[PDB]
RNA sequence: ACCAUAGUAGGCCUAAAAGCAGCCAUCAAUUGAGAAAGCGUUAAAGCUCAACAAAUUCACCAACAUAAUCCCAAAAACUAAU
């Protein structure tokens, strides 16, 4: 394995492809199953 | 200066220089260490 | 360090050393610039401003130095060896000064 | 030339390796900064401005340094430590007091260091300061 | 102007020397220094000799930080005895355990040497233990119920030990 | 004021008194060895150079 | 950033009582009545005694033949005296007081009427017998610095050696004179008589093998 | 190869390294197994004074010498050299190699006396006013006894002193 | 090149002995510094060495004037030399 690249605002547009395919995973999800993550996450954090 | 057959340093801030043929050893902080090779 | 704290620095103004530490030519600016913020240096005069400017993206390391004689000396330091801009420098300010 | 007499490792050597080994391993924030030749007084009263918020700073050789860190996975920190190095470990990082207290002198600049695994340059570390 | 180091009781503080060429030379006043050393100092009624660092300013002006005091008037006060051993090593001067060495060390951590370097208790007792071994001061590990036994011996041998070095003393001093 | 030994901890007891630790009696992987080997070097260098001319 | 090295720590070293050079006497307390002739074979060719170490380490060797009489004796027991650490070094003699009578004859004096008078005494040495033995927990700089100026105010050449520089010096000696290419030899052509060069030669060269010539050694001559 | 160049713009000075191109070793050496270059190109013993395309290779253009670390010779090669180019230097070749003095070229001097195969500065060295006889006689160096192992066609020594 | 902070004026005699007229111990802090290997003060102070951090060409000794009428063959570093 290895490291970032460690990039600068200068040219910073580049995001972690994490980010995104997390919110495409709440974006693929029904409005019952956003109510339990959102039960969870009030009972966790 | 001292003429002499054999140099050594009498400080550390004498430097040894061949010049003119022979060795000298300089020294700018006491002049009296000015040696000269025979 | 020994020839700046010898040679009377208290004719400056401001010196700032502008570089990003993370290139390959980065050695020589990073040394001159210890040497510049070295303790003689800075007992030598405290009117003067010390300035490190560090960057990312900026790629350039340069030397800027405003001097009361409303001088100043810009150093594109990217090749020149560090001994090489000490000297220099030492030399341009007791000559203008 | 013959071929390579091998050195052999020693009992110093080895404690460094060890040593720099716990560094990466125990602590989470691990700065990198440019040692600046300071005065003794100077110093020991960055130290004990550093001590009242519990971080430390260590001092490394780059002959012992430099491999460790590219053996490891630190190997984009190599630029870094071409010249006078300064390694600031503090566990539970705060990175706000460290840059008030950075920002007091002018003339020693803050290279780049990792926040738990994030390496970041002297506008990442103001950016994690004011986060 | 400089700094000057003076070790200097704390219920004494006279115009003279060594006190005196060494403030004449850099023109401070010395009324004034003994003045503010006797209002600083008086809260303190030990009596323990103490070094202090003096501040001169380019302007004649000073500056006083007081400091704790000596590390050899410490043992010497826990240990009981009012001079050193001569030769360290060949002789003891005095007894004593790790509680009076880890009160001094306890009373030391507040120095302006020991404050900024913020090592914990062990290297103060480590320091205080070999400042003790350069005086001749013999530390033992546990010995409370016997020190009064130890205190009794040591105390007839110590003076068995003045008596002669007197007796040499005063035969060195009747041959030379 | 005399303090029961329950309240000093041991840091105080575990530490030697009489006998210095010598060099062949530390371990060549603790520091304190290392410090000592950098004591007797410049114990060394003094030794030689005892016969300075400048 | 540096490597630590060991220190060889000298634990098996004991300094005997009295370490100062002692004090020798200009004429023994027995003066030789009788007038000797001066045998010259005393300093001629090598050193057969006093040529390894007794108990000291370090040692003033010398390289070629001489007569040391009471002021160099002198010479070499106050500097060593003077310049020698008395708790971690110690210093013997290995050359005997001056003990052969020189004759000298008043100027004035016409050639023939007898033997002079005998006015000094010199101890005869030899090329590489040693002369001041030094030990102790020192290392070997030390004592080489503040040897090599005894070394130099002796007459003949001398070098402040050690233990180990005497056995790398002969090992070096051994091994130049055996890989020397020439087919040639001193030794050979002389115990040879070849070209009849005895008839040049003397008896003694067939001992000294072309090294010693008179009282001068030289080392490189195989 | 590195130039330094300063500019000044109005009481400014900007002083900027400039890097050119530089020529590289020929690909082809005949010994490519020498680390060292004269003999790993197999030029050990055989360049001399006269040779001025090998001497010119490394030195600086006003005629000084290079430093060894830079170059890569065993010191044995680079004292021959060093004493070589100060050879060809007093002897007068390598023309262009020398300072540019607008001033000084001027005021003509006497006429540069030709020599060759000079060991000592022209500057140091006393005329020898006895000369001493045919048992005692104090000669004349000529040539570096560095040189003395170079490759003798004629086999005969090379006489350093005469 | 590179810098030098800490117990501490380590303990005794001496008017003073603060690394340094002298004697005994020679511990211990910071990753990194000897109760101090050389200068200096009456005593200090202060200037250098070795210790870390920055690099790392090689680095032990070896050089020494002279006479008298006028210096004394001239010359020559490479065409093949047992
Ligand atoms: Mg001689
Ligand atoms: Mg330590
Ligand atoms: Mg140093
Ligand atoms: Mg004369
Ligand atoms: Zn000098
Ligand atoms: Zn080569």
């Amino acid at each position: 394995e290895a490291l970032a690249g460690a990039p600068l605002d200068n040219a910073p547009k580049e995001y972690p492809p994490k980010i995104q395919q997390l919110v495409q995973d709440i974006a693929s999800l029904t409005l019952l199953e956003i109510s339990d993550l959102n039960e969870l996450l009030k009972k966790t954090l | 200066f001292k003429t002499k057959g054999v140099l050594k340093k009498r400080c550390r801030d004498c430097y040894l220089v061949k010049r003119r043929g022979r060795w000298f050893i300089y020294c700018k902080t006491n002049p009296k260490h000015k040696q000269r090779q025979m | 360090a020994a020839a700046l704290a010898r040679l009377g620095l208290r004719a400056v103004k401001q010196v700032r050393v502008q570089f990003c530490p993370f290139e390959k030519n980065v050695e020589s600016t990073r040394t001159f610039l210890q040497a510049v913020s070295s303790e003689k240096v800075r007992c030598t005069n405290l009117n003067c401003s010390v300035i490190a400017d560090v960057r990312h993206d900026g790629s350039e390391p340069c030397v800027d130095v405003l001097f009361g004689d409303g001088h100043r000396l810009i150093m594109r330091g990217a090749h020149l060896t560090a001994q090489e801009m000490l000297t220099a420098f030492a030399s341009h300010i007791q000559a203008r000064g | 030339p013959p071929p390579t007499p091998p050195q052999e490792e020693t009992g110093l050597v080895r404690l460094l390796r060890r040593e720099i080994a716990a560094v990466f391993r125990d602590n989470r924030m691990i700065a990198v900064c440019q040692h600046v030749a300071l005065s003794a007084e100077d110093k020991l009263l960055l130290r004990h401005q550093l001590r009242k918020h519990k971080i430390l700073m260590k001092i490394f050789p780059n002959q012992v340094l430099k491999p460790f860190l590219e053996e490891s996975k630190y190997q984009n920190l190599l630029p870094l430590f071409v010249g006078h190095n300064l390694l600031l470990v503090s566990e539970e990082p705060k990175v706000k007091e460290m840059v008030r207290i950075l920002k007091g002198i002018p003339f020693l600049p803050l290279l780049g260091g990792c926040i738990d695994d994030t390496i970041l340059s002297r506008q990442g570390f103001i950016n994690y300061s004011k986060l | 102007s400089g700094m000057i180091r003076a070790i200097v009781r704390a219920g004494q503080a006279r115009p003279g020397p060594p006190l005196g060429p060494i403030l004449g030379q850099r023109g401070v006043s010395i009324n004034q220094f003994c003045k503010e050393f006797n209002e600083k100092t008086k809260d303190i009624k030990e009596g323990i000799p103490l070094p202090t660092k003096i501040f001169v300013k380019p302007d004649r002006t000073f500056e006083i930080k007081i400091g704790q005091p000596t590390v050899s008037y410490f043992l010497k006060a826990a240990a009981g005895i009012e001079k050193g051993a001569r030769h360290t090593g060949k002789e003891v001067a005095g007894l004593v355990t790790l509680k009076h060495v880890y009160e001094i060390a306890r009373v030391k951590a507040q120095d302006d040497a020991f404050a900024l370097q913020d090592v914990p208790l062990s290297s103060v007792v480590r320091s205080i233990i070999g400042s003790a071994r350069s005086l001749g001061i013999r530390v033992v590990k546990d010995l409370s119920s016997e020190e009064l036994a130890a205190f009794q011996k040591e105390r007839a041998l110590f003076l068995a030990a003045q008596r002669e070095a007197d007796l040499a003393a005063q035969a060195e001093a009747a041959k030379k | 004021v005399l303090k029961p030994d329950s309240e000093y901890p041991e840091w105080l007891f575990e530490m030697n008194v009489g006998p210095p630790k010598k060099l062949e009696e530390l371990d060549p992987e603790t520091r304190e060895y290392w410090r000592l080997l950098r004591k007797h070097n410049i114990w060394r260098h003094n030794r030689l150079s005892k016969n300075r001319k400048f | 950033f540096k490597t630590l090295l060991p220190v060889p720590t000298f634990e098996d070293v004991a300094i005997p009582e009295k370490p100062k050079l002692r004090f020798v006497e200009r004429v023994p307390l027995v003066p030789k009545v009788r007038r000797e002739r001066k045998n010259l074979s005393d300093i001629r060719g090598p050193s057969t005694e006093a040529t390894e170490f007794t108990e000291g380490r370090f040692a003033i060797l010398a390289l070629g033949g001489g007569y040391l009489h009471w002021g160099h004796f002198e010479m070499m027991r106050l500097t060593i005296n003077r310049s020698m650490d008395p708790k971690n070094m110690f210093a013997l003699w290995r050359v005997p007081a001056p003990f052969k009578p020189i004759t000298r004859k008043g100027m004035g004096q016409r050639m023939g009427g007898g033997k002079g008078a005998i006015d000094h005494y010199v101890t005869p040495v030899k090329a590489g017998r040693l002369i001041v033995e030094m030990g102790g927990r020192c290392e070997f700089k030390e004592v080489q610095g503040f040897l090599d100026l005894v070394a130099h105010k002796l007459p003949f050449p001398a070098k402040a050696v050690s233990r180990e520089t005497l056995e790398k010096m002969r090992k070096d000696q051994e091994e130049r004179e055996r890989n020397n290419q020439n087919p040639w030899t001193f030794e050979r052509i002389a115990t040879a008589n070849m070209l009849g060069i005895r008839k040049v030669l003397s008896p003694y060269d067939l001992t000294h093998k072309g090294r010693y010539w008179g009282k001068f050694y030289t080392p490189e001559r195989v | 190869f590195r130039e330094v160049v300063e500019i000044l713009d109005g009481k400014t000075t900007i002083i900027e390294g400039r890097i050119t191109e530089t020529p590289q070793e020929s690909p082809n050496p005949p010994n490519p197994t020498g680390q060292c270059p004269i003999c790993r190109w197999n030029l050990k013993h055989k360049y001399n004074y006269e040779d001025v395309l090998l001497l010119s290779q490394f030195i600086r253009p006003h005629g000084g010498m290079l430093p060894r670390r830079i170059t890569g010779l065993c010191q044995e090669e680079h004292l021959k050299i060093e004493e070589c180019v100060k050879m060809a230097h007093r002897a007068g070749l390598l023309p262009n190699h020398r300072p540019k003095l607008p001033e000084g070229f001027v005021p003509k001097s006497k006429p540069r006396l030709n020599r060759y195969l000079t060991r000592w500065s022209p500057r140091s060295v006393k005329p020898i006013y006895n000369k001493g006889h045919r048992w005692n006689k104090v000669r004349m160096p000529v040539g570096s006894p560095l040189l003395k192992d170079n490759v003798s066609y004629s086999g005969r020594p090379l006489l350093l002193y005469h």
